[PDB]
């Protein structure tokens, strides 16, 4: 019997610092065990300061991606060249996923940019379109692995003061761009290491009010 | 007279008079221009305000990054077709990842258009289109006629007093057409064409209205300061 | 389908069929509304050129909606049957999905809403009935009359005619009901209401329909020697 | 297009009257007297034959008297055809609430729905109305003995005695002289001949002009009887009444 | 949902310095009978595109008639239909894509794996896969089968990453291809010796390749080897 | 939903409903109304497949009314039986059937008789003396088959249903929470509040 | 994990933060507790897409009835709106299980819940999830309607925690509510990490657990 | 997917 | 899950000289549990009488529908329809469910009124007649009295003696199945009167 | 006769100049837009004094951010309302914020021409639609069933329009406080109302950013009634 | 079902 869905393997990664956010996922695309792309993009910019990424089968994901750029285009159109603010399309982004509810798709959907107050927004959807915002967010093959050192170096949880018995917890504080882009690096060489189907390369777009900028990371191709 | 009832009926002579009193509203409707060089095209409209209590009726849409257009008429049925432009523009991006030809924009506006003019109960689109774009064969001028008739220029002009910019851009043609690789010469040309159809009125800083688009120049408006240069 | 716009603006900005809809509700027989401190009474005209009528079985000028609701009408009868039912249907389904019975305003507000719909329909011509809406909300002792008129609009009343000489008997109600005092009992209600209609009627023996409608789903008609009562009553006062 | 054409037939007057439900009517002034009296002990349907000629076939005939369920009858005025379509929709309606609720029609709801479809015609659809009156003589265990009459209005009412077709004004004078509360069916079926023997157009009203039905409760004990007279039975209450 | 009848096996392609090249046999498989023997499974579309096809040729056919119909499409109204508004190697890809990603959207898939080889109007090197799932992804090698799991590590060896393109000649690339058809003659169960192959230079144009045939192949080595361990004889 | 039981005695109709609501292994509530008042002198008792018995019992209440304000006039049990009847027998062919079995519990006016009428989700109509839904029959038809007698009086009714209650909470698997009883007679519909 | 119970001061809502992809802790910082109007709360148990989305539409909703009718829904009439839209999609696969609370002058303090199944009950406590046994063993032991609104908000607290510290596919952090005639309060977010050891502690309770 |  | 053998019951019908017998059990259950023993099995239509056996909701169901069809057949035609005519009728209808069919086995007996010869006939549930000179069963115990009727059956019996003869082969059928019994009734059918016998049989 | 969607020789369409009579007819309505809010007033003109007044309703909340006042066929407006009040409620449900007032006249709008041989006729009603959002402020929208729709600093609808556009013109400048916009709406509506002025034949409403849009009590608007007899008095 |  025919199978729609396919696993296109990957995983992605979304932090949110102060005022700014990263979204990063490595560039390997898989079926089974043979390797189809060493660089195939799944992190993209989607206009008004907005990076989307939608992991687990490519077909669903491109699907997606391509469906919410053009629906930021017609908010455009429709309301007078309005910004379409994160938490705009993020509903959005659940009515799409829920539009097709009884044949959904197969992915875990990242966004991230700045809310309208200027601070680090991230994003996370599941495949039907539950969303919630997050300082710190993985999704895809290798999100297992990633999110309990996300847990720790970034939220700093199970982590106390020294010397405080364990009664006062380490303080939560924003990270520069300099440490959240460590912490990601990092991140991928661990899931790289120990995910058959995470490697070849590491992309990463930050959002500043100044824009999207773009960092590549060579990671191992076996 | 009495082959006005409906767009299905001729005339004796052979005219379509629902078609001809559609022609009509684009004459009451406020004078634009359009003009291009081989390099950018450019739309100049002048708005028409109820009172001084109101707001200039917006004359230009815009389509696509690299497509537009200019109305005269009826504005709801410019935003008709200026949608359905939208539609076409986005279904040949995502189906095949093409920006589509300013010449097929015209082909497919003018097929919508005819349709409305050989059926029972619907009627002929009230409104005259300039649609300006940059695609592959460079800049583009179109002038659309609810008719169907769509037409390639080098420049044109519609609305009330539109022969007076017509006359002066025939005259200009020479001139403007190798303005390349320069924006506000090209739009100073288009403000001195439709300045050749104004009557005591003058144009004023939430009066005029310009847009152009160009080979490293997506399809932008200026309204309010930003056409004060030009004034 | 039949599409032809039937309901059209005229060069004058009528819209000739809706107003000759109105021209059928003044040729229908008179229907009065008059409301009380606690309690609302609808009146109505029946034409006397019918003898031999069977009034047991003959349709009652005065229907229920719901059991606190009725709708009086006047103008085409066949007409008013679609109006009603519908009505009746939209109060069960309020009662449905809201756990609710329907406000006599909100009743009202579709029942005009209906009406609207069959002014710009096309290959339907409007309703050719005005109605008079009376009742009380859920766990409410405020007295309701609304009115309805082919148009769609509608609008709320102390009191109200509409029908044949429906000018003379508001014309009378005009001045003979107080806004500061209105009927404080369902007799001093049911009198004005007979009085109104005793300018027009022509008799009061079977020309006259009265239905009183209280708080709390309370809606009884009242019989032919009920009725005769207030006639004889207020005749004998009259000659003074 | 077609609006050239178009008759516009359910459409308002000036005056607020409805052109074509008017038009029908007077259509409906032409056709065969038919007079419904009702009784205390039961209902007389009496209805005249349009202009009959001698070679017609009488008694496997049919035109005016017709039986919707075993108690509701309907005495028809005006186009036979427009009839039949109406009374076979009367007919399904009636089966269908008695599939329904395992109990016979009351005679109001059915003449509701009846009245209902006419209404239809007048208000939507763009069709002409249908030329028909009807007289419904029926019995159900509510109001027992009822006479309602529908017109091409879709407005119904109900009646102790009443006619439609040719002649009403003269007939309706006729019947609410002689009609009274206590009548019996034996007195209502001399007035209803009495009545149709004054207003007929014909020089003289014979048996085979008449079609005659009465509804009793002349069957054995609590159950009601429809009898849809035969030539000869017309003929012998005629000569019984004495008008032959 | 279907199941493929008539097959074609491996489609291999990959970028060099001025273009692109694509091969594939000339076969279609009825299951484990050879049964057709005269396929051609690259389909040029223009000067400027050749479109690789491997799964059913029922589907494929279907694809071949679209194809045809588009170029038809595109040149009505279109007096720059062999110019500037000529058919791009993108767009017949975007349009395929949209296609195959609709069908199995609708669970009535085109049981196919296409491989889009061609040069842009830029002179840029397009080279872009996609299946009856919709999944789309471009690489300097793309290959179909059996083709994905022993051709690509013999292109990539060639071309492993993007900065290897305009160091690798047509000379290389083509060497590299046809002795991965070798490859996959040796051990594609589904294979035949005939194939087809299509270069794509920003240059030269299309260079259409028929009735080509593996050659050079090793069997001597065969008569060596006896029984299956101890047989001596 | 669970336990429906229906006694017709000489001038009145007593249903018996269950008061728990359970899913999963926790009973969410214990005071549970499984009725509707279809008319006056109509009640109907509901139970089977979760969500299904209020819609289809607040759908059938709906159009009785309707039907009660329309004609100005009270439906005879058996015509409101047969409606229902009708309802689920049109269900059982549909996309998704109503999986809802009722108890009719109606006192005709006109004959002045109490009418007990049972109907199964598979439109099933019987009119009987003594009805139940489920796995409760299997207790209570034997037990009344004994102890029922044609000429009963409500109170003498009340006590024939306590001792098939006592019974199901004897021998039944499953904690009912007791039972709401309704008894439907010449003055209408009320409740017996201590059972 | 959430409960809703009534009682004297109005009521109670408490609800757990914890998201499971099957044994996969997805979330700790999920809000299982929507904010229709000022008067109306919704808990979100099931599918984590199906509650957020249909119990945003249902606020939607809940705003057209006001704009519509000049007067804030019933607890009784936004609850069936929920009730008759999941029952459409009976059978399709939707996961809701939803409690409505809130206080309207006609109604009072009411609590209705609202599943996939289409079951609509009216009730004065309501448990609903993994952990709802957890939850009404503590919540049951220790309810009285006289229960003071400092001891209330205590006990929709400690009955989350119980059920938190059992049941895997609960835990997080605690999120209170409280309803009453004004409309509801928020009574903050308490972490499982910090509030188990500071009510074993306080409370004397948990001995099962290392000290 | 995800899902107290 | 049977449709056919969810509630039970079983109908007979037999001709004699210048009559017609047609017999059908009470009872109606849900599988094991007895529920009903009033629950009669044969309806008639002026003088054509119809047995239905079967999913029970479906007797009821095609009971009212044939009454409706058969109230309209007599309004046009003026007249009661006969067993002959009745017959294609069933046929007709049930073949109109052919994909979705009504689970039941029903009987036709009655007497022509013109010709006066007496006529049975049965039907699949699916609308295929069974056309018969002897007898014709349906039901649960349909193989019971296939046996009973086979062997008791003679031509050409009075009414009573076919009274009998069909009401010894019903109950001995009925005491052999378990879904069948808990009462039975027998229609006596003669040219101009019809005679309702309710026989006592083991409530078992 | 002739067909609903025909143009006129001049190029209008003659069904949608009909109506525009029809709006004429209507009762007055005025709005006045300033930088501390935008005020709508309305004429109720009650046809009998029995009619309770309180109960026309002429001015309407389409969200908490937009407020709407009709003239004309103000039956026709129900649909044109609850249409306004979906694509409200619809765009926060799919964006997760409040829609621009000129997005919800332009949504308005698109059923104006929406009629042919879709409904069988135009709209007999303007509406002015008042409202807030971030980004262009304090607007005024006049629309009308030809599709098209003003931006206003101030506008009159009605029977006694274009005698208090005149008087608009006059007196609205871009300084105008909340308190002098209410007052000048009281002021015009007064000078074209046939019957006297007072708190139950005339209804106040204003929207801004703070408050939202709200209707005004008849205690309130009989004081700004009061208020501004006083003012005329004391020059 | 029956069934030559
Ligand atoms: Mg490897
Ligand atoms: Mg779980
Ligand atoms: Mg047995
Ligand atoms: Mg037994």
């Amino acid at each position: 019997q025919f199978n729609p869905y396919g696993d296109n393997g990957g995983t992605i990664l979304g932090i949110a610092g102060e005022d700014f956010a990263v979204l990063a996922g490595d560039t390997r695309n898989i079926t089974d065990y043979s390797i189809n792309s060493r660089y195939e993009p799944k992190v993209f910019d989607c206009g008004d300061n907005i990076v989307m990424s939608a992991n687990g089968f490519a077909a669903d994901g491109d699907a997606l991606v391509k469906r919410f750029k053009n629906s930021v285009k017609w908010y455009h159109f429709d309301h007078n060249d309005k910004k379409l603010s994160i938490n705009s399309a993020a509903r959005n982004i659940q009515h799409l996923l829920y539009g097709k509810r009884f044949f959904p798709y197969y992915v875990h959907t990242i966004i991230a940019g700045l809310d309208e107050d200027g601070k680090g927004a991230v994003y996370s959807f599941d495949p039907v379109g539950s969303y919630e915002r997050e300082q710190c967010r993985a999704g895809g093959a290798a999100a297992s692995l990633i999110m309990p050192f996300l847990d720790n170096q970034v939220n700093f949880k199970n982590q106390y003061e020294p010397g405080t018995n364990g009664k006062v917890k380490k303080p939560l504080k924003y990270l520069s761009v300099e440490e959240v882009i460590k912490l990601v690096r990092d991140s991928f060489t661990s899931a790289t290491e120990r995910h058959i189907q995470v490697g070849d390369g590491l992309e990463i777009l930050i959002v500043t009010k100044d824009g999207v900028r773009k960092e590549f990371y060579e990671l191992k191709r076996d | 007279n009495n082959y006005d009832g409906d767009t299905v009926t001729f005339s004796p002579t052979g005219r379509l008079f629902q078609v001809e009193y559609a022609l009509e509203a684009i004459k009451q409707g406020s004078v634009t221009v359009g003009l291009r060089s081989n390099t950018h095209a450019v739309l100049v409209a002048l708005k028409r305000n109820a009172d001084e209590l109101s707001s200039y009726q917006k004359k230009i849409i815009k389509c696509d990054e690299h497509m537009g257009l200019s109305l005269a008429g009826l504005a709801p049925d410019a935003r008709v077709l200026s949608n359905y432009l939208r539609q076409q523009c986005n279904y040949s991006s995502l189906v095949f990842n093409r920006k589509l030809a300013v010449e097929r924009a015209g082909h497919l506006l003018c097929d919508k258009a005819q349709k409305n003019t050989q059926s029972y109960g619907g009627r002929p689109y009230g409104v005259g289109l300039l649609i300006i774009g940059y695609d592959k064969s460079g800049a583009h001028l179109l002038e659309f006629q609810p008719s169907g008739n769509v037409t390639e220029l080098y420049g044109t002009a519609i609305g009330a007093r539109s022969q007076g910019a017509k006359t002066y851009l025939e005259r200009t043609l020479d001139t403007f057409i190798k303005i390349d690789g320069n924006p506000d010469e090209l739009i100073k040309a288009g403000v001195e064409a439709i300045s050749q159809s104004l009557r005591d009125e003058s144009l004023t800083v939430d009066n005029l209205s310009i847009a152009i688009v160009g080979k490293d120049t997506p399809f932008t408006i200026y309204d309010g300061e930003a056409v004060a240069k030009y004034i | 389908g039949y599409d032809r716009a039937l309901s059209i603006f005229s060069p004058d900005g009528h819209i000739f069929q809706v107003e000759y809809a109105l021209e059928a509700v003044k040729r229908g027989t008179c229907a009065v509304g008059v409301k009380g401190k606690n309690c609302v009474v609808l009146g109505c005209e029946r034409r006397s050129t019918l003898k031999l009528q069977d009034t047991r079985i003959t349709p009652s000028k005065v229907s229920k909606i719901d059991s606190h609701v009725v709708l009086s009408f006047s103008g085409l009868n066949a007409d008013s049957r679609i109006l009603i039912e519908k009505a009746r249907v939209e109060a069960q389904s309020h009662r449905l999905t809201l756990e609710d019975p329907v406000t006599v305003e909100y009743l009202t507000r579709y029942v005009a809403g209906v009406q609207q719909r069959y002014t710009q329909s096309g290959g339907v011509r409007p309703f050719g009935v005005s109605t008079l809406i009376a009742g009380f909300d859920p766990r409410d002792d405020e007295p309701k009359l609304y009115q309805t008129e082919p148009s769609g609009i509608y609008s709320s009343w102390s009191a109200q005619t509409i029908g044949r000489n429906s000018k003379t008997v508001r014309e009378f109600l005009e001045k003979n009901y107080d806004r500061k005092e209105p009927p404080a009992t369902v007799e001093e209600c049911v009198k004005l209401t007979v009085r109104s209609l005793l300018e027009v009627v022509q008799t009061g023996a079977k020309n006259i329909e009265i239905t009183v409608v209280k708080p709390d789903s309370d809606i009884v008609a009242l019989s032919s020697e009920e009725i005769n009562q207030y006639v004889t009553q207020i005749e004998q006062e009259k000659q003074e | 297009g077609s609006r050239r054409y178009d008759s516009r037939t359910t459409i308002f007057s000036p005056e607020g009257r409805l052109y074509q439900v008017e038009y029908a009517l007077e259509s409906i002034s032409h056709a065969g007297t038919a007079i419904g009296i009702m009784a205390s002990d039961g209902i007389v349907l009496a209805a005249e034959r349009k202009v009959t000629s001698t070679l017609l076939e009488q008694d496997t005939s049919t035109e005016k008297l017709y039986k919707l369920n075993d108690k509701i009858a309907v005495a028809v005025a005006g186009l036979t055809a427009d009839a039949e379509i109406l009374i076979n929709t009367a007919r399904i309606h009636a089966q269908n609430y008695l599939k329904t609720y395992n109990e016979d029609i009351p005679v109001e709801i059915l003449v509701r729905r009846l009245s209902d479809i006419k209404q239809g015609y007048t208000q939507h659809g763009g069709l002409r109305p249908f030329g028909v009156s009807f007289i419904y003589a029926g019995y159900d265990d509510r109001y027992g003995y009822q006479l309602y009459t529908s017109n091409p209005s879709g407005n119904y009412t109900g009646w102790k005695a009443i006619s439609v077709g040719a002649n009403t004004s003269a007939a309706q004078t006729l019947l609410q002289m002689d009609y009274k509360d206590d009548m019996k069916v034996d007195d209502a079926i001399e007035l209803a001949l009495k009545t149709l023997s004054k207003t007929t157009d014909s020089s003289a009203l014979t048996y085979d002009r008449l079609e005659f039905a009465t509804i009793r409760k002349g069957a054995n004990d609590g159950e009601v009887y429809q009898k849809i007279f035969k030539p000869q039975e017309i003929k012998d209450i005629l000569v019984k009444t004495g008008i032959t | 949902t279907q199941q493929p009848i008539v097959t074609g096996t491996s489609v291999i392609s990959m970028k060099y310095d001025n273009g692109v090249i694509i091969a594939a046999d000339n076969l279609g498989s009825y299951g484990s009978l050879l049964r057709f023997n005269g396929v051609e499974r690259l389909i040029p579309v223009g000067d400027n595109t050749v479109v690789g096809i491997s799964g059913d040729i029922s589907d494929m056919q279907h694809i071949e008639r679209l194809l045809k119909d588009l170029v038809t499409e595109n040149a009505y109204d279109n007096p720059l239909a062999d110019a500037e508004e000529a058919l791009e190697p993108s767009y017949i890809f975007e349009y395929l894509a949209t296609v195959m990603y609709q069908r199995r959207s609708k669970m009535n898939p085109l049981w196919n794996a296409i491989i889009v080889a061609g040069v842009q109007s830029n002179g840029d090197q397009f080279l872009r896969y996609v299946n009856l799932l919709g999944v789309t992804y471009s690489s300097p090698t793309l290959a179909t089968g059996f083709g994905a799991h022993m051709a690509n590590p013999l292109l990539r060896k060639v071309v492993d990453r993007e900065s290897d393109i305009p160091k690798t000649t047509v000379q290389v690339a083509e060497e590299a291809i046809v002795n991965a058809m070798r490859v996959l003659y040796y051990r594609d169960a589904r294979s035949s010796r005939n194939f087809s192959l299509a270069i794509i230079d920003k240059n030269t144009g299309l260079t259409f390749k028929k009735n080509l045939q593996v050659e050079n192949m090793k069997w001597d080595f065969a008569k060596d080897i006896k029984g299956y361990g101890t047989q001596k004889i | 939903m669970d336990i429906i039981l229906g006694i017709r005695v000489q001038d009145s109709v007593i249903l018996a409903s269950s008061k728990a609501v359970t899913r999963g292994i926790s009973v969410l509530k214990d005071s549970d109304d499984k009725t509707r008042q279809l008319s006056p002198h109509t009640l109907m008792s509901f139970a089977g497949e979760a969500g299904d018995t209020v819609q289809f019992a607040e759908y059938i209440q709906a159009n009785i009314q309707l039907y009660s304000i329309r004609e100005d006039y009270e439906l005879s049990p058996q015509a409101v039986s047969s409606f229902v009847r009708q309802e689920l027998a049109k269900s059982i062919r549909s996309r998704r059937p109503y999986q809802v079995n009722v108890l009719i519990g109606g006192y005709d006016k006109k004959k002045n008789k109490p009418e007990l009428y049972q109907i199964d989700y598979l439109g099933t109509k019987v009119e009987l003396p003594y009805g139940a839904h489920g796995y409760s029959g299997f207790y209570t038809f034997s037990l009344l088959d004994h102890h029922y007698r044609p000429d009963m009086t409500t109170e003498e009714g009340l006590d024939l249903l306590k001792l098939c209650v006592q019974e199901l909470e004897k021998r039944m698997p499953m904690d009912f929470k007791g039972v709401i009883v309704k008894i439907v007679d010449k003055d209408g519909i009320r409740q017996v509040d201590d059972f | 994990t959430m409960l809703a119970f009534r009682f004297q001061g109005g009521i109670i809502v408490a609800v757990d933060s914890r998201a499971t992809a099957g044994n996969w802790v997805a979330s700790q910082t999920v809000k299982k507790v929507i904010e229709i109007n000022p008067f109306l709360l919704g808990t979100m148990a099931g599918g984590a897409a199906d509650c957020q989305f249909w119990e945003t539409w249902l606020g939607s909703q809940c705003r057209l009835h006001e704009l519509r009718e000049k007067e804030r829904i019933s607890v009784a009439a936004a609850s069936k709106i929920l009730s008759n839209l999941v029952y459409q999609y009976k059978g399709a696969g939707l996961s809701m299980g939803t409690m409505i609370c809130g206080y309207t002058r006609k109604e009072g303090p009411t609590i209705y819940y609202v599943d996939s199944d289409g079951t609509r009950l009216k009730g004065d406590i309501f448990c609903v999830g993994s952990g709802q046994t957890f939850a009404y063993g503590v919540l049951d032991s220790n309810y009285k309607w006289d229960l003071s609104v400092e001891d209330a908000l205590y006990l929709g607290k400690r009955s989350i925690l119980a059920a938190a510290h059992r049941d895997a596919y609960s835990g997080g952090s605690v999120n209170l509510y409280h309803v009453t005639e004004d409309g509801w309060i928020y009574h903050g977010n308490h972490d499982v990490g910090e509030l188990f050891w500071k009510v074993k502690e306080e409370e004397g309770s948990f001995n099962n657990v290392i000290g | 997917x995800a899902y107290x | 899950s049977d449709p056919s053998s969810i509630n039970g019951g079983i109908v007979v019908a037999m001709t004699g000289k210048d009559c017609v017998a047609i017999a059908c059990d009470l009872r109606l259950g849900s599988q094991s549990l007895g529920v009903s023993n009033k629950f009669e099995k044969i309806f008639h239509y002026g003088h054509v009488f119809l047995g239905i056996t079967g999913l029970a909701t479906d007797v009821t169901t095609l009971n009212e529908m044939f009454r409706y069809k058969t109230n309209l057949y007599k309004l046009k035609e003026e007249r009661a329809i006969e067993p002959e005519t009745f017959t294609q009728l069933v046929s007709s209808s049930l073949y109109e469910r052919r994909f979705g069919p009504y689970f039941v086995g029903p009987v036709v007996a009655g007497i022509n009124s013109k010709s006066g010869k007496p006529f049975i006939a049965g039907f699949d549930l699916i609308g295929c007649i069974d056309e018969a000179k002897d007898f014709i069963v349906s039901g649960t115990a349909s193989d019971q009295l296939f046996g009973m009727c086979e062997s008791l059956y003679e031509p050409n019996l009075e009414p009573e003696d076919l009274f009998e003869t069909i009401s010894q082969a019903l109950l001995n059928a009925a005491d052999r199945d378990a879904l069948s019994g808990w009462g039975a009734v027998v229609y006596i059918i003669k040219k101009d009167e019809v005679v309702k016998r309710y026989l006592k049989m083991r409530q078992d | 006769d002739r067909g609903v969607s025909t143009f006129s020789p001049e190029g209008r369409l003659f069904q949608v100049e009909y109506s525009l009579e029809a709006i004429k007819l209507g009762s007055t309505a005025i709005g006045i837009a300033t930088k501390e809010g935008v005020v709508l007033g309305v004429e109720k003109r009650a046809t009998s004094p029995l009619l309770e007044s309180d109960s026309i309703e002429k001015i309407v909340e389409i969200d908490r951010h937009i407020g709407c006042a009709m003239s004309g066929l103000t039956a026709d407006a129900r649909s044109m309302i609850e249409h306004a009040r979906t694509a409200a409620v619809t765009h926060n449900l799919y964006y997760d914020e409040d829609i621009n007032v000129e997005s919800l006249t332009q949504s308005v709008c698109d059923l104006a021409l929406r009629f042919g041989e879709l409904m069988s006729r135009p709209f007999g009603v303007a509406l002015l639609i008042a409202g807030h959002d971030a980004d262009d402020g304090y607007q005024l929208f006049h629309a009308e069933p030809s599709g098209t729709f003003y931006r206003y600093n101030a506008k009159a609808i009605g029977s006694g329009s274009e005698g208090a556009q005149a008087e608009l013109l006059n007196e609205w400048h871009s300084s105008l406080t909340l308190k002098e916009a209410e007052l000048l709406v009281l002021k015009i509506l007064k000078q074209v109302m046939e019957e006297k002025l007072d708190e139950n034949n005339a209804q106040l409403s204003c929207i801004t950013k703070q408050d939202g849009f709200k209707i005004y009590d008849n205690e309130k608007t009989a004081e700004l009634i009061k208020e501004l007899k006083e003012k005329e008095a004391a020059e």
